[PDB]
């Protein structure tokens, strides 16, 4: 639901895979969780599960969105663990 | 136990070359036991004696490494230049991979310069001319530094550099659709810095001929291009003076 309510998967349609993901809700939720201290790999699904989920094929527009989301999730998990 | 590296599963020869350059990167990062384990698991022997053949082999390996990106787990393998499964211009995992490659190259150069034994090595060929393996590694590291400072400029202001690289690719006949990025295409074909220079020259020539050198926006654009070239030359000269 957080991925669906993002302001980039269906609102914006630019070509910059940098600020387009930061101006959403997923990045803000991840930053809030990191500031609170909750683990992003144990209390949340993994990047492999997020990629294998069928919601990406129906909520994506280009590969930039998926790649940026996966990279941000991996970096956040690495900096939290 | 099977010790190897993660690959995006492509062509057989491509995967073999990727494993070879990954073993070379491990040897540079001083992961000798892991490199030997992966070599014994995949091939049989890789590192030989310093000679002209070994210099040419290490040059080809460095070219393949600067053209691709190493990996170990699916997280690092998702950054390999594929077609529809990764590599979409990211200032995080790609930056970390680039800095790891730069650290490995710097460690290898420092080791081969501090051992104090260069008579065993020869001079490989490069574009029909004979050059030393140390000079070739220095040029590869300078290209890597140019790529990382271009990534920093993208993280700063992405639109200008993205449009510049897109115009350069469109002029040099390299159409990029809505699945990849011109910056990633340039990072994959980084071996054409001399062609990218001519592309930027042609872009500036078109920009000056399509205007009337009487405004401020064109002057600001050419100043930004000159500043980008200044940063490129500055980081190149800095790395060269540090390695001298």
């Amino acid at each position: 639901k957080a991925i669906k309510r993002d302001e980039w998967s269906a609102t914006d349609g630019k070509d910059d895979p940098i600020e387009a993901t930061k101006d959403s809700i997923f990045v803000k939720v991840l930053q809030n969780l990191l500031n609170k201290g909750i683990e992003l790999k144990g209390y949340l699904p993994k990047a492999e599960t997020l990629l294998q989920s069928e919601e990406l094929n129906s909520l994506k527009t280009n590969s930039y969105f998926e790649f940026s989301l996966k990279a941000n999730y991996e970096c956040y998990m690495k900096m939290q663990s | 136990a099977v010790v190897k590296d993660s690959r995006p599963d492509q062509i057989a020869h491509d995967d073999k070359t990727k494993h070879l350059k990954a073993a070379f990167l491990r040897y540079c990062r001083k992961d000798i036991l892991g490199a030997q384990s992966m070599v014994d698991s995949l091939f049989s022997d890789s590192d030989m004696e310093p000679d002209d053949e070994l210099d040419l082999a290490v040059n080809q390996i460095s070219v393949d490494l600067i053209d691709d990106y190493p990996a170990s787990d699916p997280r690092w393998a998702e950054s390999v230049p594929e077609e529809a499964a990764g590599f979409s211009n990211t200032s995080l995992i790609l930056l970390h991979q680039l800095e790891d490659k730069m650290k490995a190259h710097s460690f290898f150069v420092d080791f081969l310069h501090q051992v104090g034994l260069f008579s065993r090595l020869s001079t490989c060929q490069t574009k029909g001319m004979l050059v030393a393996t140390r000079l070739l590694l220095s040029e590869h590291a300078e290209k890597l530094s140019a790529a990382i400072v271009l990534k920093n400029h993208h993280a700063k202001l992405p639109v200008l550099v993205n449009s510049a690289i897109q115009l350069a690719l469109d002029k040099r006949m390299c159409t990029v659709p809505q699945n990849l990025t011109a910056a990633d295409v340039y990072f994959r074909e980084v071996s054409q810095m001399e062609i990218i220079f001519e592309c930027l020259v042609d872009k500036e020539e078109a920009d000056l001929e399509s205007t009337s050198i009487d405004s401020v926006e064109w002057a600001n654009i050419v100043v930004n291009v000159n500043t980008i070239l200044k940063d490129m030359l500055h980081v190149a000269c800095q790395y060269r003076q540090s390695k001298n």
